[PDB]
């Protein structure tokens, strides 16, 4: 129903200095 | 005697 | 169509399905009613020997034998009712069969076509809206705990109090709208 | 026996050795299925005649069997042979029949022609 | 095309007469209680076979004619006359479990 | 064509300046303005095209591209009008603008007489699509598809860069004119065996060949709608037009190097129509048609026959239509049930028996019904490809028994069967989204009572 | 919906198979993942392949002309074992003297037409005789040539 | 009945139909009458027969249509004219069943 | 509605006769002829053969001839 | 062995709630309240038979080769209406 | 072909049931069990399903029929089956 | 009109007569059409015995 978002889980893995 | 016949809408 | 099956499934009523099925499989090989009614008491015969045997793992295999020189005597071509699955007639006006919530939609110059209708319709709603509660209270609170359950839906004990999950079975639509 | 089922018109219910078991241990088999099967349905009926229940209902079966034909295919694809190899053939088989039947009906036409021979007594338009 | 429509017209009648029931089995005596849909499904069986002066002689005659007097195929021949006579037999058949035994239809009679 | 695409530039301050109640309005009935004044430049009385500048030109390939992209302007900013209605008026305005952007780089696409404007705008395009398929689409997937739909499209597009640029550097204009009075024929050498791949696999990717079409698909599920009209419509057409203008300057290489891309075409078409007949997902389905229909394109531009270029601009405005119809006729279910699963609801022309005949229709478009624009293409290639090679029928015949049997299965388990009892969200319908349909078919009624401007180059 | 609800892999443990089976909503002894051998098969499940002819047909269902409820695990091909498309439902004949039996009556058919064909029946007579030769004029003739005079005799 | 005779037993002295005249025409005749046609050839075309229809027997045709034509209410009317067309062909078939039967009596002359 | 009284459907005088007689010489007896009796009763009884079917009009047809026929003779 | 005690009792409760609703779903005597021969043969057949006679006498017959028949299958012993020319008999037949 | 009522039912039920020959024309009731007060098997009462579905020309399922012990059972299924009352 | 049950009911004279009308009809157009023209019995002509023919009319020498 809803647009779709990203979640923490799709924003951490921009998180560790090498990708 | 009469039934009502259950129709969509039929106005649009 | 309206009571829900069993898991088990006892032996008699395999055996009085057969009988079922073997009559009528029987009236659709012999047409006429005379010759019908002399084999299907020459069948009744057959099933009342070996009615009385104690013997579960004899009439089993009698059952199986059974079934077997049924399936080889199959008619291909059944009669089969109208109205009924595999024939005429049988989804037919299911087309016609429209649910009531599409009235919901209807404008304001339908609805004013046919107005005691709805004036029923309303209160009707109102009852609904007024027994879900304790109707949802009545089936928590009357749940199997061991755990094992079946489709068998408790009826309503008290007064003012409506048979849980019935308006699906009431408002259902008629077989000839 | 005088029946001999196929993976298409299978064998029924009537025929199994199975339908005759009176074993205790498939009687409560039968029974947690039957259990399950009326969980289930008691929750469709309690989300279908909800009133204030204004949607449709999510159907999650349904969509498990989407993501499963759609989405969860290359994750668990893993090559193989039988894979490697069918997958090769059924891409670049069909495309080699059909190249040389082509080939050999143009190679054949322009031949024809260019010997002079051809009957094109009307084509026109081509 | 005339054959045909009355065939399926009587057929209807006899239908829409009763219930949805289209089976011969439970149809009856249909030669009694249906005079006119009888008389006109005969008429139309009879010209359906090759019924001297009903339509279906003024072809069926020259057909069966020609190909006894044509020399392309013998077991073509053949198979279209037994196929000829598989014809009078289910009219035959229509006629009989539809319009000659005893009522097998249920007995409200509407 | 100025007179077109000003206008078309002129409806962008018209969406910013105006009120938030009052800009759908006045955009949607300009944008019907502006193609009805995209009709003046069907005044073809003549057998010489029509050049308006050195810049702009119109053929009879370009004009029914042309005015198909600025018909469907309106009837994307209706169909995109229920969803982002909720949204903030800067949110709605930045989909028109990049809508309108669509347009005019279309035309300007359609109307180039150099091959480089041609290529600077058939790019300029990914960036609203991607833009629409990103920001407004509905699932997660939206990404990886705008990924596949970008770099399918660049890594065919950059050889084509350095292909017009070696044409430029060889002869000096890369004008379409005088590329086509002044084409010497080729030495037959791989060194312009590449040449013809690195000109035709940027538009065969695009159109697409079955090799390569896995960004179709992506796409098309997961653009909001008017994205899946536009990317069904002409941006698949924007290959074909591309390849009935660079062919002319490939002989006699393509007698030779089209065998494998005839062949894949026809084999990939049999196989994706077969996919369409067994696809969980109708905009899924709709998609795999699509290809199934382009790949005779891409044979019948392969075979350059005039029937051949003839049935291939007919099949592409029709299938343009008819697509984006129905990819219509599928949101206008998703708007409501909020899912692309088919078989969910099964039984409907009860509660919404008008749309059920727009599905009707635009499924009888999809198959070959002969009074149609659709089975004139259609049999035109059929004829040609018969004429090129007698074995091919085998194929198209298959195609054709296939494209019945999917078409029809969608109206039937969509439509016809009983009623999915439990949808008490099946509102009665739109005036919107039967306009919509009413728009969509008429013009395939009209086209079809005259073919005669929907011919090419050819006829 | 989330990832616990949804597909996997091949679980390839006990406790892994539980948990698919009751994510499927299926009794463990009744779980069985398609065996391996390297394709989209995960975790779904393998179910008998059997029509949705073979479902009772007086039980109302959950999702009628399907015969299905709303829990009870799709067949990964459901979309070719409805009632539209194919039945697996028994017969009372079996597959292989149907066959048996279709094709031979058919190749008895075909022996038998080539056994007409040489053993033509042609009624007692000769070939009909046309006038002017053959009727060479009004089949295309070119008048300017000669016709060849062939001639018939009472 | 004249299949069994070439069929099952007594084979390769009965005719073909096909090869009817195998043997010479004249053979046994010391003299010959050409067969005659009545209806020529523009009569016969602007009569607008078809190429199967306009044999020797096209003039009694021609009268019939005439008939049918001239009188077509009462289409009844003519069937004496029918009958003429009719016997004239019936006539021409017993041509062709003694050329048949000539052909026959001859292989057997052979042996 | 009205309906019939139930005490009038009998054996004698149909078939059902010689299917309980074969039925008792088989040494059993036969329940619900009673409810088939109604198709062999009045209305519904005796033999109608194909004969009588395939010659239905015959007699006016003939009759309807021999006019013609005489006034074919008188005209 | 039938329907136990409370399935008795749930059917008969379903049955008078169903028997209410479908007495409920009759229509009152006023229910559908709302606000209120050769001349087909002139209006059917012979407008445009008048419209088809003009297309096909101005439009159709005009242009060259729209209406093409077959040859008025002249006969032997007939006067031709266009020239008057006699088509011979036939030669005598025995 | 007009329909049919809840006495109509009840009159055509007890007219098929006064003909079977075991059950006597008396001894019956519209509440009247098969078994305890009548003295019935089960593939009787099989039997007695078949007359009824032969009679109003439609199908008593199986699992339905083993219910059906009483004739005021049966009126209640057809009534509720063709939607009788209004 | 009525219904009845498990008895006879009573026929309208239109539907008889009209049946009976169509069949002797019928009937009296098949005597008609077959007392004028039998020619499906035989033809007007005779299938002729070739075998007793003669073979100067043929025209064979020894
Ligand atoms: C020579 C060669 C000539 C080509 C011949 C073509 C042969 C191929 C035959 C195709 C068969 C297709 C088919 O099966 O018909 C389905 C289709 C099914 O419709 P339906 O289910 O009955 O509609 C009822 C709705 O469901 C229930 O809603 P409703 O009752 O309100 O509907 C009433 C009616 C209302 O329709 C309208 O109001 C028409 C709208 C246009 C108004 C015109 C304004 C006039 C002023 C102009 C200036 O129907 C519609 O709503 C459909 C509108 C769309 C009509 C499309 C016209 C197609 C013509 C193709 C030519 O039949 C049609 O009604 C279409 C029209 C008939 C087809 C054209 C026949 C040939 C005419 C010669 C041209
Ligand atoms: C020896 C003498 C020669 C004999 C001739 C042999 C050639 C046969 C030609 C026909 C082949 C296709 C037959 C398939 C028919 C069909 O699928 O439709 C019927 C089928 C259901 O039918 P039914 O069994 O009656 O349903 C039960 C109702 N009681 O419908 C369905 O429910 C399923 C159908 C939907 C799926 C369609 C998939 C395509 C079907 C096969 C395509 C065949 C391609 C042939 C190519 C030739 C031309 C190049
Ligand atoms: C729907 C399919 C019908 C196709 C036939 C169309 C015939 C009507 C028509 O085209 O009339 C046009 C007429 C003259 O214009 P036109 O034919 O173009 O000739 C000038 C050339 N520039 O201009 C006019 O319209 C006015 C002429 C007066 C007569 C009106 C037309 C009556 C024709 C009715 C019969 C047409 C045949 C219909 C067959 C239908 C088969 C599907």
């Amino acid at each position: 129903a809803r647009q779709w978002q990203p979640d923490i889980e799709w924003a951490e893995q921009f998180s560790g200095a090498v990708m | 005697k009469r039934l009502f016949v259950v129709k969509p809408s039929l106005y649009y | 169509a309206f009571c829900a099956p069993p898991a088990y499934l006892t032996h008699q009523q395999k055996v009085l399905r057969l009988y079922k099925r073997a009559l009528r499989h029987l009236e659709s090989w012999c047409i006429h009613r005379d010759k019908y009614r002399y084999f299907a008491c020459l069948m009744r015969a057959r099933f009342e020997e070996h009615k009385n045997e104690k013997d579960m793992m004899r009439a089993t295999q009698l059952l199986r034998e059974a079934e077997e020189e049924f399936w080889q005597n199959q008619h291909p071509q059944p009669y089969i009712f109208p109205d009924s699955p595999g024939g005429t007639s049988f989804e037919r006006y299911e087309c016609y069969k429209v649910p009531e919530w599409c009235l919901d939609y209807w404008h304001p110059s339908e609805k004013a076509m046919y107005p005691d209708y709805f004036s029923k319709r309303e209160q009707w709603k109102k009852l609904r809206m007024e027994s879900w509660d304790r109707e949802v209270k009545q089936l928590q609170e009357e749940t199997s705990p061991d755990g094992i359950m079946t489709e068998a839906l408790p009826p309503a004990r008290r007064e003012g109090d409506l048979p849980p999950l019935w308006w699906h079975i009431v408002t259902r639509p008629r077989e000839r709208p | 026996s005088k029946y001999k089922p196929a993976p298409l018109a299978t064998l029924p219910s009537t025929l199994d050795p199975a339908e005759y078991d009176v074993s205790p241990e498939t009687r409560r088999a039968q029974v947690e299925r039957l259990s399950i099967r009326a969980r289930l349905k008691r929750e469709y009926l309690l989300q279908y005649n909800d009133p204030k229940r204004v949607s449709h209902i999510e159907d999650p079966a349904l969509i498990r069997w989407t993501y499963a034909r759609s989405a969860n295919i290359y994750p668990n694809f893993r090559p193989t042979p039988k894979n490697s190899l069918l997958g090769a053939v059924a891409g670049f088989g069909p495309l080699i029949f059909w190249y040389y039947v082509f080939k050999t009906d143009r190679d054949r036409k322009e031949r024809l022609i260019q010997e002079g021979k051809l009957d094109r007594k009307f084509n026109i338009s081509y | 095309a005339f054959f045909k429509a009355m065939l399926f017209m009587c057929s209807g009648s006899i239908i829409h007469s009763l219930a949805d029931e289209q089976d011969i089995r439970k149809m009856g005596n249909i030669t009694k209680i249906m005079p006119f849909t009888s008389s006109c499904l005969v008429i139309g069986s009879l010209a359906l076979t090759g019924m001297p002066f009903l339509t279906g002689f003024y072809s069926k005659d020259l057909i069966i004619e020609a190909i006894n007097t044509c020399n392309t195929n013998a077991w073509a021949l053949l198979i279209t006359l037994i196929a000829t006579s598989m014809t009078a037999m289910y009219s035959m058949r229509i006629i009989y479990f539809v319009t000659m035994t005893k009522p097998r239809f249920p007995p409200l009679i509407s | 064509m100025l007179k077109i695409i000003l206008p078309s530039l002129m409806l962008l301050p018209l969406t910013w300046l105006s009120s938030p109640k009052k800009t759908w309005t006045n955009v949607t009935s300009y944008s019907f303005l502006i193609s009805l004044t995209s009709l003046t430049l069907l005044w073809q009385t003549d057998e010489n095209y029509k050049n308006f500048s050195n810049m702009f030109s119109s053929d009879p390939l370009s004009t029914p591209l042309i005015i198909l992209t600025a018909w469907l302007l309106p009837l994307m900013l209706m169909a995109s009008q229920n969803h982002l209605k909720k949204d903030n008026n800067v949110l709605q305005k930045l989909y028109i603008s990049m809508l309108i952007s669509l347009q005019i780089l279309l035309i300007m696409t359609f109307s180039a007489t150099e091959l480089i404007m041609f290529y600077i705008l058939f790019e300029a395009t990914l960036i609203p699509t991607l833009i629409i398929i990103t920001r407004w689409g509905n699932q997660t997937e939206r990404l990886n598809a705008g990924i596949y739909f970008l770099f399918y499209t660049l890594i065919g597009s950059i050889p084509l860069l350095i292909a017009l640029i070696l044409i430029q550097n060889h002869v000096g204009t890369l004008n379409l004119m005088i590329l086509s009075f002044t084409t010497h024929t080729l030495d037959a050498s791989w060194s312009n065996n590449l040449l013809w791949l690195a000109c035709m696999m940027a538009f065969l990717i695009k159109m697409p060949l079955y090799g390569v079409h896995l960004w179709l698909p992506k796409a098309h599920v997961e653009a909001p709608i008017a994205g899946s009209m536009i990317l069904a419509a002409i941006l698949l057409k924007l290959g074909s037009y591309g390849m009935i203008r660079i062919s002319i300057i490939l002989d006699p290489l393509t007698k030779y190097m089209a065998y494998p891309f005839i062949l894949l075409s026809l084999w990939g078409m049999i196989m994706t129509s077969s996919i369409c007949l067994r696809q969980t997902d109708l905009k899924s389905l709709i998609a795999y048609s699509s290809v199934s229909h382009m790949a005779l394109v891409i044979a019948s531009i392969m075979i350059q026959t005039p029937w051949s270029f003839m049935g291939a601009t007919m099949l592409m405005i029709a299938h343009g239509l008819t697509s984006s119809l129905l990819f219509c006729l599928a949101n206008s279910n998703y708007e409501r049930i909020h899912s692309r699963t088919m078989i969910m609801a099964r039984g409907l022309q009860m509660v919404f028996p008008l749309m059920a005949t727009w599905w009707l229709m635009a499924s009888l478009a999809n198959l070959a019904l002969p009074p149609s624009i659709n089975l004139m293409g259609e049999l035109f290639i059929t004829m040609s490809l018969f004429s090129w090679s007698n074995f091919t029928i085998i194929l198209m015949g298959i195609n054709i028994i296939i494209t019945g049997m999917y078409s029809m299965y969608m109206i039937i388990t969509t439509q016809r069967g009983k009623l999915t009892n439990h949808m008490i969200n099946l509102q009665p319908s739109h005036t919107r989204e039967l306009t919509l349909m009413a728009l969509h078919m008429i013009p395939l009624i009209l086209l079809t009572t005259s073919p005669k401007l929907i011919t090419g180059l050819t006829m | 919906m989330t990832k616990d609800m949804l597909p996997g892999s091949y679980p390839r443990t006990p406790e892994e198979r539980a948990a698919a089976a009751k994510k499927y909503n299926m009794r463990v002894e009744d779980y069985e993942p398609y065996p391996d051998d390297g394709m989209g098969y995960g975790d779904y499940p393998m179910l008998p392949n059997r029509s949705q002819h073979e479902r009772d047909p007086w039980y109302q269902w959950d999702h009628s002309e399907l015969r299905m409820n709303w829990g009870e695990p799709i067949h990964w091909d459901l979309d070719m074992y409805i009632r539209n498309r194919v039945d697996t439902s028994p017969t009372p004949v079996s597959w292989d003297v149907m066959c048996k039996h279709l094709f031979g009556f058919v190749a008895f058919m075909v022996f038998m037409f080539w056994v007409g064909h040489v053993f033509p029946s042609y009624q007692p007579v000769g070939p009909k005789q046309y006038p002017y030769n053959n009727l060479y004029l009004e089949r295309g003739g070119d008048p300017t040539k000669e016709p060849e005079p062939v001639v018939h005799y009472d | 009945a004249h299949l069994t005779r070439r069929y099952l037993w007594d084979a390769s002295v009965e005719p073909d139909p096909e090869k009817i005249p195998s043997f010479p025409p004249d053979l046994g005749f010391p003299e010959r009458k050409e067969r005659v046609m009545v209806a020529t050839q523009q009569e016969m075309m602007d009569a607008q027969l078809t190429l199967q229809q306009r044999d020797y027997c096209a003039h009694y045709l021609i009268r019939l249509l005439k008939c049918k034509r001239d009188s077509f209410p009462n289409f009844l009317a003519c069937k004496h004219e029918q009958h003429d067309w009719d016997y004239c062909e019936h006539l021409d078939y017993v041509k062709r069943m003694k050329e048949f039967e000539r052909e026959r009596r001859l292989l057997q002359r052979k042996k | 509605m009205e309906l019939p009284d139930y005490r009038q459907w009998k054996i004698e005088g149909t078939p059902l006769e010689t299917v309980q007689k074969k039925l008792a010489a088989r040494g059993l007896r036969d329940p619900w002829a009673r409810n088939e009796a109604w198709r062999y009763m009045g209305g519904f009884a005796g033999n109608i053969t194909f004969p009588s079917v395939i010659l239905k009009g015959f007699k006016w047809g003939f009759a309807a001839f021999v006019v013609a026929l005489g006034a074919e003779y008188f005209l | 062995s039938g329907y136990t005690p409370d399935e008795k009792l749930r059917l008969q409760q379903l049955r008078e709630l169903r028997r209410r609703w479908l007495k409920d779903q009759e229509l009152s005597p006023r229910e559908p309240v709302l606000p209120p021969s050769s001349l087909f043969a002139v209006s059917h057949v012979l407008i445009p038979m008048w419209f088809v006679h003009y297309y096909v006498k101005y439009h159709m017959a005009t242009k060259p080769y729209t209406i093409v028949s077959s040859k008025p299958r002249i006969f032997p012993g007939d006067t031709i209406l266009e020239t008057g020319e006699v088509i011979p008999p036939m030669r005598d037949f025995p | 072909a007009p329909p049919l009522t809840l006495d109509g039912i009840k009159d055509r039920v007890l007219y098929v049931l006064k003909l079977y020959d075991k059950i006597d024309p008396e001894k019956l009731s519209v509440n009247s069990h098969f078994m305890k007060d009548l003295g019935l098997d089960s593939l009787d009462q099989v039997e007695i399903i078949m007359a009824m579905e032969d009679e109003f020309g439609f199908e008593i399922p199986d699992i339905d029929a083993e219910k059906l012990m009483c004739p005021q059972e049966i009126v209640d299924y057809i009534a509720d089956k063709k939607d009788v009352y209004e | 009109i009525q219904p009845r049950y498990r008895e006879f009911p009573q026929l309208t004279r239109s539907q008889v007569i009209q049946g009976e009308f169509l069949s002797s009809l019928m009937w009296f157009w098949i005597l008609w059409r077959f007392w004028h023209d039998s020619d499906a019995v035989l033809g007007h002509f005779s299938y002729p015995d070739p075998s007793q023919w003669t073979d100067e009319e043929l025209g064979i020498p020894p």
